[PDB]
């Protein structure tokens, strides 16, 4: 995946040449998903088609990155912030048990 | 005295006794008449036969059935089922009983109008109720708030309550129900050769869907699994004696509920009017929504309904919520169990449809008392 | 990739809306 | 070189040359796919019909609808709809006329991102605008300032305009219209026992809402009426041959707009939310905005709204200022009107957004220069 | 090279090549064996006859027909049949020729796995295809959409397409067709005193059925007009020398086409099942199925049935749509004509199932390459 923005990075600098990001060292990881609205001049192929078959033909090494991330598709629904919301709501009800045991009667 | 409880379902009537555990007279609602030439005289021949009767001596009967998706359209034959199931099985006088009656919601209103007519002159009880389904079925869970997928015979509803108050704008409505399922078994079991025609057929493909059919935990695997080998073959003895054989189609029959685009009905499946029904609620309340679906009627009693129904709900909602499918053992009933709740309670009193506002307001009293 | 991808004044307005519109 | 006004509206696109008086292309935006097996080899089956002939096709295509609550979801069905009204509906080529284009207000700015790199990306024009549809509604109203009600087919936002500037502050906007009328409409026609459940059967509900749907001037007079006689019902012939006969929901269709508590909206009336945008404003403006209701969309298309908005605004504002409703009778084109009528100005030729500053600040340039 | 249309009927085998106006060879399905004992030595004294010889020689046969009800039973007589129609009948070798088969829909599974066994390898071909025989009615009448009424020897089915999309789940099959007419027929004879009880007497009968019968306009009309006065008998020579005179069996032969309860079938006739079919479908596409009923097959070859259909159908759908009943003249082989058309067509030879597909994937690809 790094050889992978490696190859973007040097694609769409040459793509963007002239123009306000030219010579960017770095984009966006958002920005990946967008790759695919840059269409071709006769609309048959965009710009993600033109990396898939670059990395079909001269680096085939690359493609088996969807098969590392196995866990994104289980991360990618996952809320932090509910996390910690269930879990400082956990650690209230566990000091909340805790004084209702010291204030428990005999 | 003892009120009556009386689930006209579109399949099965359940009737019986308020505030019992089980309902005394479970029969499906049936009028057979026949349709061969009788040549012996005398012999006690009725024209007609009602309920198990017509079930005994089917090979030689027409069964029609009255209801049809929840509408009753013979209503001679509606008489004839109320007829049997207040003389032949309960054996009361309902001139002296309390009678509640159910409904399945976004109903025409007519419908109502000739029960209340025939409940209120023919049958004339002092006192009915007409209630839905859901609200019976959520009293028989013991919760108060919660979505009720309900599904008999010919229709699908999913009613979300919230508090006790039976939201209406969010109840959806899908026919596609067991009557549908059966006549897709019908459809799909001649491909290995076996012909179903006749209305007497139905009951025994009916059968073979009551015992033998199960809902897959995934589709295409199962599919996959039927297409690799013959370990999920199952047989079945018919009356005659003979022996069929079946397959995949145990699992292909229950995924039109999962499904519907196979019998040519645009509607999505039951996960997605879920779904639907839940979205279009407040988001205050979807949480006590996502936690407590309640499952009913006869539909959902295939082996494998709640852990897909919990896989495609869990599938489709933010996985920060619980989801949680309540699927009690006696859900088949529990449309009448809830009744017996309902009918003795003390609150419940007042809420009687009596004879005296009957003959003050014609039969239009029902649509603005009950819901 | 280069033969793939190759590429007052208010009230005159106001005024020519309400001559537009007329 | 003649510029083009293309109305993207959620219920029809309404495309043509400026300076007319009508446009040329009125034609609803569905993508219609087929959905059942295709037998017939040869002839030119099409994957998907865009346009007219998905509404002609209709009973073997799935409709889906590009636009959804005036935001544009699918990205290359719309690309469709924008191939289908340059090339087969005005038949000339888009890149040698500007494009005129109309947008809701209160937008997420990503749609419009993705509309201006469709537009000089896909349909590279030499020259392109994107504009308010309110203020575009009020350039043809003949006039400068005024408030437009302006429903469509999903958003209905009330926009008060001042002398040419419009307020942002006052812009209110609720999700109440034309197909939120359609789906109700599909729900109480299941009370007379006339199921409708297909995308199909919505544009037959759709045309009964078009012709035999009317506001009511009082409600309850009007509900007493239907319920006193049966002589405000109308019938309807379906393309199968059926007949159709409706009652009160004819005016109980549109009561929605005035009474949002139907379908389960916590927002107040049209009428409201146009004497609360009135009311955001300033104090000495008031009387302006109280003499210029302009209104404007297909559902303001009904023969009853101007009175009972009349009575609504008087009953709502003080008595001492004079309350005008404008309807005019070509309201269904106005904002494609508008767009004719600023299309063509001299002044507009330095406001226009050319190639050279699509290259130069990318597609964001539309978020500074226009409102 | 060209193809071959082999149009393997229940009654009658119909084959020949491929965009010929007529078929080459039409004959009987029959398979005779001697039942009496040969006393003369030599003389080419054969153990079976096939078709033609068969026929000609019947008085001294057992006939068997190998299908029944468009399912195949004995398949050694089916390899018969198909080597006298490829050697005999059209002298063609079957190594260097595609052959075309028709199926009935709603047909078991192994019928055509075996169908494909057999001709892939006892009757190797370089290529063969299964369609359907209403697809085939539909490609004879010219149009596009349509409902076809196919009836043959065993199968009535009827199938609606609309515009090259069938819809699967509105196709009916009813097996009820001139064999059952035959022996109705047989059944019927018996009342006037002449006994046919042997299978040689079954082509004596069915010859009769096809000379002589004919369908009533109206019943009652008719009955009582053969009960007055005897205008409507006729006489008819069978091969011994007798004379028999026949009265109101000329129009009660085919009334079980209309009232399938003289044979004790409990569904309903033909009108009914279109009727049934039609209302089955999507309701924009209705008015184009009450124009195009397409009839095909030799048990429509009746001179009454199509203004009797006409009149059923136009008594069942409502008033307002015009009702037609397309009736070709040549609509007895029409299915080997759609053949014709089908396999001389140029997009056709992408969909050839080969052989090495087939001896890829077994045979088990026909159910995923045809309909
Ligand atoms: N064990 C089972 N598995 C699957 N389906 C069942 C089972 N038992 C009953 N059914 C289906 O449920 C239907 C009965 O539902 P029910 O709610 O009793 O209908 P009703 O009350 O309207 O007569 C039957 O038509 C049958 O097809
Ligand atoms: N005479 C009428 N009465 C009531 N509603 C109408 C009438 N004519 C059109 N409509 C409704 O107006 C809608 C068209 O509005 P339109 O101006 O196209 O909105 P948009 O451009 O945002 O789609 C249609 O969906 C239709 O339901
Ligand atoms: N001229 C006719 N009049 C009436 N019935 C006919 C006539 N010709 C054929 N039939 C009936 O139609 C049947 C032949 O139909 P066909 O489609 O050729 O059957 P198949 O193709 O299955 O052999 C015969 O069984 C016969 O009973
Ligand atoms: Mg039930
Ligand atoms: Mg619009
Ligand atoms: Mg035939």
């Amino acid at each position: 995946f790094s050889s992978l923005l490696e190859l973007t990075l040097l694609v769409g600098n040459y793509m963007n040449a002239g123009s306000r990001n030219a010579g960017a060292f770095g984009f966006n990881i958002s920005f990946l998903c967008k790759l695919r609205d840059t269409k071709s001049a006769d609309q048959k192929m965009t710009l993600l088609h033109f990396l898939a078959e670059l990395c079909e033909n001269d680096h085939p090494e690359v493609l088996k990155f969807p098969d590392e991330l196995a866990h994104v598709e289980k991360a990618s629904r996952v809320s932090a912030e509910n996390l910690q919301k269930s879990l400082d709501q956990m650690k209230k009800q566990i000091a909340d048990v805790e004084r209702d045991v010291q204030n428990f009667p005999a | 005295t003892t009120a009556l409880v009386c689930d006209n379902g579109s399949g099965l009537v359940k009737a019986g006794f308020a505030g019992d555990d089980a309902p005394r007279a479970v029969f499906p609602s049936i009028v057979g008449r026949p349709r061969h030439q009788g040549v012996m005289v005398g012999m006690g021949q009725k024209d007609s036969y009602v309920g198990d009767e017509a079930q005994s001596k089917r090979g030689i009967l027409t069964l029609k059935y009255p209801i049809e998706h929840g509408i009753i359209t013979n209503w001679d034959d509606m008489e004839k089922i109320w007829h049997h199931t207040f003389y032949n099985e309960l054996r009361v006088a309902p001139e002296e009983h309390p009678t509640l009656l159910t409904e399945a919601p976004l109903n025409p209103k007519a419908n109502r109008e000739k029960m209340t007519q025939i409940m209120f002159e023919t049958f004339n009880v002092p006192a009915m109720y007409v209630a839905i389904q859901a609200v019976l079925s959520l009293y028989a869970s013991g919760r108060t708030t919660g979505i009720v997928l309900d599904s008999g015979d010919g229709v699908t509803h999913n009613v979300p309550i919230y508090e006790g108050y039976a939201l209406p704008h969010a109840i959806m409505r899908l026919d596609l129900a067991g009557r549908d399922l059966t006549d897709y078994l019908m459809k799909i079991l001649t491909e290995r050769g076996y012909s179903f025609v006749t209305t007497a057929e139905r009951e025994i493909v009916r059968d073979i869907k009551e015992k033998l059919c199960y809902v897959a935990l995934d589709f295409e695997n199962e599919m996959a699994t039927a297409a690799s080998s013959s370990s999920l073959e199952k047989s079945y003895e018919l009356p005659d004696g003979q022996v069929i054989t079946i397959g995949n189609e145990r699992f292909r029959c229950p995924e039109t509920l999962f499904q519907p685009s196979f019998i040519g009905m645009e509607s999505a499946g039951i996960h997605e009017t879920t779904y639907n029904s839940i979205m279009k609620c407040d988001i205050d309340i979807r949480k006590d929504l996502y936690a407590n679906n309640v499952m009913s009627g006869g539909t959902t009693m295939y082996p494998g309904i709640a852990d897909r129904m919990q896989k495609e709900i869990t599938a489709l909602a933010p996985s920060t919520m619980k989801i949680k499918i309540i699927a009690p053992p006696e859900r088949k009933y529990s449309v009448w169990i809830g009744g017996s709740i309902l009918a003795s309670l003390s609150t419940f009193q007042q809420m009687w449809i009596t004879k005296q506002e009957y003959d003050e307001a014609g039969p239009s009293i029902v649509h603005r008392k009950c819901f | 990739l280069t033969l793939a991808f190759s590429a007052d004044s208010k009230t005159a307005q106001n005024l020519s809306i309400f001559l537009g519109s007329f």
